[PDB]
């Protein structure tokens, strides 16, 4: 239930290839630029920065959660439908 | 006590049970002892109602309930895995619950588990072969005064001492309920020889009001 | 306007009315511990480990169950906001079975780190634990049932997102053990977001028993198939493979999870 | 007086509580309603 | 929080077990800050830039 | 003042321990439904009026305030019932007072629940009780029917408008069912799961409806204490802790009773005067509870000067609760019976705050391991420590009732736990 990997702009890029070493079983790349996090602060700076060299940035915006009305005593209701069982 | 069934043949969802039907005749009037809706709340009494009907209350009977309420048999269930005054293993015909907190234990309650299990075989929570007492060590009754104290399925014994418990059961096996109720005289809670709070005729109605 | 003066370590917050303090200290980041608590399921304060010092009073309440009324203070890193967790969690820990590297969730526990960020480096617990007997529900959903911490977080879910009503609590004390009271098989749909939810991994899923440990993986978001909501999806890999599917948090598709088919 | 007048309780069964409400119904008035039958 | 446990004894109390399992996987979580330490090793101030 | 004898003639709970006809026809000849007319027609703000000016606390453990408690619901309508209900489970080890009341009297307790339902105004009132409690329930019934054959009830509170029903409640043997809100649960038909307290009982309650959780001894004080005080009443007691209060008494005493008194009388008293003195002396009295359970212990340093005020005690760092006196004497295992409440608190809660699943349990075992002795000393102050975890880290407050009787026996009987660790300390 913790949140504090969101508040920030992380910017991994695409996947490539991951063959199979035939040897070991081990597991295998060509593109070195796969694990390549990169922590920002704010999406107007992230752009900025991949502009700047060029790569076909491609954006997902945040996902705010609602605030919801979540009032204990509406379990214990007599009129409404959200009766609760088991307390 | 292990809280979880084991669908054993005895006991599984398929036993003979099923209310009589001046047992379905009882229903509608605690069903109209609590509103129209919120008729799932019936459930201690009506699950207490066949606990009288019969003892143990199998795992059918427990799923019947469900039936004549249309409430989820889980919410059954949750019921009788919490109160101990239910009973879902298969029980004797006395249920000889006895008291074993502070005040009772205090004045002597050890002697009498002892004389009670020195005499029986059952050591705390088993049965005997007959299938006629099934002693418990449970905790409070109530009665913490009358110190030594035992239940016989709805009835008190108290005042009683390591004598009298022999006084008992040599009736019970052969015989009736004993007279329910203290022994050394003492008729409910009195002063034990000798009362001293009432020691007069009170007052009749109308004394003391407050010009209403 | 249908707002009330609220004070957290000073701010001059304000906040619509029926709103619990978490409601509150989460506008700010006050993120406090949870384990009865779900931001959908409802409300039932059982862990009490959502404790904090409201200025002002000798007694603590439970943020997870108490509204917010106007001139509150909060105290979250008091003295008092923290001895009321360093016991907690030293409670917690007092019937849990240490099976951290046997448990499916290594790094997705959400008590791991809750008895680190806030509990005590001791468990002076030095008694004896209990046990619990393990389930046979089904195929999807393995059982361990020891560590199960009585949260309610479960048993919330089928009756106000799933509408089954089965997996009653039985007992009381730590006798208590959640489960059915008999053998019945919990496989319908949304069973396998009972996984996601118990913080503890004390259910979880068998096909991703023990294939894999979360640090290791490496997470792709993107959306589910094979029905026509195209609900999105945290994709889970290890080594150009895969291990899991995962939920991911959009408000208007699903909410927050899947179905047990696409999972 | 000394003697103990609360003597009518030693020849009860277990069924004669219920069976007292059961007779309490004609003594009783109606009830609300939720506007539901139940929680469904 | 910051040093491993007696082995023996994340072998039975719990919280020393998940610190174990935590320091040799996530590890400290130090505060953000900075220091320029040092040290006169035999060569002289060796010192660190941690960040 | 040097208060304590009460003349008989203010017994308000008379046929206490009686005889004389408990049924109806004999609870009238006691003083019962007598001016009830007007005693309801008058007025509910009238009645709630009176009763604070009377000083009537709580009876069970917490002492609160009534008036102020019903009060909190004499609001206008808001579309749905208003409820009564009462703590007819006694619970606490020591308090039969409730096993007494409602055969002996039944139609005092009646009253309350007719008297104090308009009081705050109501509709109907449930009676709760402890399910083993049969042939004593089963003396309600036989006194209820008769109210309504006698046109006391239903319809006709007595020939008036306000119509109104005791219907009884039967539960299955929970002290956790004793306390305020689960109580509301188990009348719901459910598990006996408390609740939280920004919903209190009187903004919703049971079937999602306000109530008045009263408890036995402050309804069925309500008829003969709003006729016949209300400024008088007053009088006895003290100022804060005002009334009289159903006593109990038990343990190693020569004749255990259940007395009541002008309240807050000294403690040594209740053992001289009525119930007669403790067996064999006062070299004897190691360690006196005075009330049921939940309220920690008392050396006998204090316990000559002991008064009864709920808040006098609290210099001597209890609270009357129930009230239900309980005795020790020289020769006793004392940590074995201490013990014992948190063997009992075990078996009994309900399981689901996590510092009562684990906590009382956790207690169970440590002071289970001090009867032998064969523990260490240290944990001395730590069980201090965890029972300070707890006060404030609980729903109900049967944590202030598990923690208490153990901080009770910690401030004064260290030394005596510093033997045992030297006694097994010599054996290896
Ligand atoms: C664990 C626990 C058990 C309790 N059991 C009872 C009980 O059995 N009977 C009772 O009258 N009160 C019991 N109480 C106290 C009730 O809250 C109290 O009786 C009720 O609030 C009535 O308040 P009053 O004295 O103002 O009427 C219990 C409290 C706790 C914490
Ligand atoms: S739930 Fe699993 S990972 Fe978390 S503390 Fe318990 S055993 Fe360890
Ligand atoms: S199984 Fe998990 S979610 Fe369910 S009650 Fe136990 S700990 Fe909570
Ligand atoms: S303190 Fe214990 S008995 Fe009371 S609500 Fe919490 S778990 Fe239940
Ligand atoms: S303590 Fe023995 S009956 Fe209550
Ligand atoms: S996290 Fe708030 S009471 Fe459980």
């Amino acid at each position: 239930s913790g949140v504090n990997n969101t508040k920030k702009w992380k910017m991994e890029f695409d996947t490539r290839e991951r063959w199979e070493n035939p040897l070991m079983g081990w597991a295998s790349t060509a593109d070195p630029l796969s694990n390549m996090v990169l922590t920002f602060s704010a999406k107007e700076d992230a752009i900025a920065f991949a502009e700047k060299n060029g790569w076909s940035y491609d954006v997902e915006e945040k996902k705010v959660p609602k605030p919801k009305s979540k009032s204990y005593g509406a379990n214990f209701s007599w009129n409404k439908r959200t009766r609760v069982s088991t307390k | 006590a292990l809280f979880v069934h084991r669908d054993t043949p005895e006991n599984n969802p398929d036993t003979p049970f099923d209310f009589t039907p001046e047992n379905y005749k009882r229903i509608e009037a605690i069903v109209k002892n609590y509103p129209e809706g919120h008729q799932a709340a019936a459930v201690l009494p009506v699950l207490d109602l066949a606990q009288r009907q019969n003892g143990w209350l199998p795992i059918s009977a427990m799923n019947k309930v469900a039936e004549v309420l249309q409430v989820p048999p889980m919410r059954v269930y949750e019921v009788a895995t919490f109160y101990t005054m239910y009973n879902r293993k298969p029980v004797g015909k006395y249920h000889i619950q006895v008291c074993t907190t502070t005040p009772c234990m205090l004045r002597d309650s050890d002697s009498i588990l002892e004389t009670l299990q020195r005499k029986l075989g059952i050591k705390v929570g088993e049965t005997t072969p007959d299938k006629l007492f099934t002693l418990i060590e449970v905790e409070c009754l109530g009665a913490c005064v009358n110190a030594p104290m035992v239940q016989i399925n709805d009835n008190y014994y108290e005042d009683l001492t390591p004598k009298d418990i022999e006084e008992i059961i040599d009736e019970l096996k052969a015989g009736k309920v004993p007279k329910p109720g203290p022994r050394s005289g003492r008729f409910c809670c009195e002063p034990a020889g000798g009362l001293t709070s009432l020691t007069e005729p009170p007052k009749g109605p109308g004394f003391g009001v407050q010009a209403g | 306007s249908n707002l009330i003066e609220v004070f957290v370590d000073g701010q001059s917050v304000m906040v619509e009315p029926g709103t619990t303090v978490l409601q509150a200290c989460e506008k700010v980041g006050m993120q406090i511990p949870r384990f009865c608590y779900h931001e959908r399921l409802s409300v039932a304060g059982n862990c009490r480990m959502c404790l904090v010092e409201i200025e002002k009073a000798p007694k603590v309440v439970a943020a997870c169950a108490m509204p917010v009324m106007k001139g509150w203070n909060i105290l979250t890193n008091s003295e008092k906001s923290k001895k009321a967790r360093e016991g907690v969690m030293e409670f917690l820990l007092a019937n849990h079975p240490l099976d951290c590297p046997i448990c499916d969730q290594g790094g997705e526990c959400d008590l791991q780190d809750q008895s680190m960020m806030f509990g005590s480096d001791r468990s002076r617990f030095l008694e004896g634990k209990r046990a619990v007997e393990d389930k046979n529900i089904g195929p999807l959903v393995k059982t361990i049932m020891t560590r199960c911490i009585q949260c309610t977080r479960c048993i919330r879910f089928a009756s106000e997102i799933a509408g089954v009503d089965d997996l009653g609590t039985t007992g009381r004390g730590n006798d208590m053990q959640v489960g059915t009271y008999i053998e019945k098989m919990f496989m319908s749909e949304l069973s396998g977001n009972v996984i996601d939810i118990c913080p503890v991994g004390a259910l979880t899923s068998k096909p991703y028993a023990f294939t894999a440990r979360p640090w290791e993986t490496r997470k792709t978001e993107s959306i589910d198939v094979m029905d026509a909501v195209g609900s999105n999806i945290v994709v889970s890999t290890r080594t150009g493979e895969v291990m899991r599917i995962l939920p991911r948090m959009h408000e208007d598709i699903n909410e927050e999870w899947i179905s047990d088919k696409t999972r | 007086t000394t003697t103990y007048k609360n003597l009518q309780h030693h020849d009860y069964n277990t069924y004669t509580f219920l069976d007292l409400n059961l007779d309490l119904s004609k003594f009783r008035l109606p009830q609300p309603s939720s506007g539901r039958e139940s929680p469904r | 929080k910051v040093s491993p446990p007696k082995r023996a004894e994340m072998k039975t109390s719990m919280e020393s077990l998940i610190h174990h399992f935590k320091l040799y996987t996530e590890g400290y979580q130090v505060p953000p800050g900075a220091t320029y330490t040092a040290i006169e090793a035999p060569k002289g101030e060796f010192g660190v830039y941690l960040v | 003042t040097s208060f304590g004898s009460l003349k008989d003639e203010d017994r308000i709970f008379t046929n206490l321990y009686g005889r004389h006809d408990w049924r109806l026809k004999g609870a009238l000849r006691r003083g019962d439904w007598y001016k009830t007319k007007e005693i309801l027609l008058k007025g509910p703000d009238w009645i709630l009026g009176e009763m604070k000016t009377s000083g009537l606390r709580g009876r069970g453990g917490a002492g609160f305030p009534t008036g102020l408690k019903w009060s909190f619901m004499n609001k206008p309508s808001d579309g749905r019932p208003k409820y009564l209900v009462v703590n007819a489970d006694e619970g606490e080890p020591g308090t039969c007072k409730d096993r007494e009341i409602m055969r002996h009297d039944p139609h005092k307790l009646v009253e309350g629940c007719l008297v104090g339902g308009r009081a705050m105004g109501a509709r109907a009132a449930y009676i709760y009780i402890r399910g083993e409690f049969y042939n004593e329930a089963s003396n309600l019934q036989v006194a209820i029917r008769e109210a309504y054959e006698a046109g006391l009830i239903g319809k006709n509170a007595c020939g008036s408008d306000y119509d109104f029903d005791v219907f009884v409640v039967r539960g299955a043997g929970a002290y956790i069912c004793g306390e305020e809100t689960a109580l509301i649960e188990s009348i719901e038909g459910k598990q006996g799961k408390p609740r939280l307290k920004p919903p209190f009982p009187a903004d919703v309650g049971v079937f999602g409806c306000p109530t008045t959780v009263a408890n036995v001894e402050t309804v069925a004080v309500s008829p003969t204490i709003c006729r016949r005080g209300g400024t008088w009443f007053a009088g006895f007691g003290r100022e804060r802790n005002s009334g009289t209060k159903l006593f109990n008494i038990s343990g190693h005493v020569n004749h255990p009773c259940t007395v009541e008194e002008e309240m807050s009388v000294p403690l040594k008293e209740l053992i001289e005067k009525h119930a007669g003195g403790v067996t064999g002396g006062w070299d004897n009295l190691l360690a006196v509870i005075p009330g049921g359970s939940s309220t920690p212990l008392i050396p006998k340093s204090v316990c000559e000067t002991v008064l009864m005020d709920f808040d006098a005690l609290v210099q001597a760092q209890t609270g009357l609760g129930t009230a239900a006196v309980i005795v020790m004497d020289r020769s006793t295992d004392i940590v074995k019976a201490i013990a014992r409440l948190i063997e009992f608190y075990k078996h009994e809660s309900c399981g689901q705050c996590t510092p009562c699943r684990e906590g009382v349990d956790w207690m169970n075992k440590v002071m289970a391991r001090f009867v032998k002795g064969d523990a260490r000393p240290a944990e001395i102050d730590s069980l201090w420590e965890i029972s300070k975890q707890i006060e404030g880290h609980t729903i109900c407050a049967l944590g202030d009732g598990a923690a208490w009787p153990v901080q009770g026996l910690i401030r004064h009987f260290r030394p005596e736990l510093e033997d045992r660790m030297q006694r097994f300390a010599q054996q290896h």
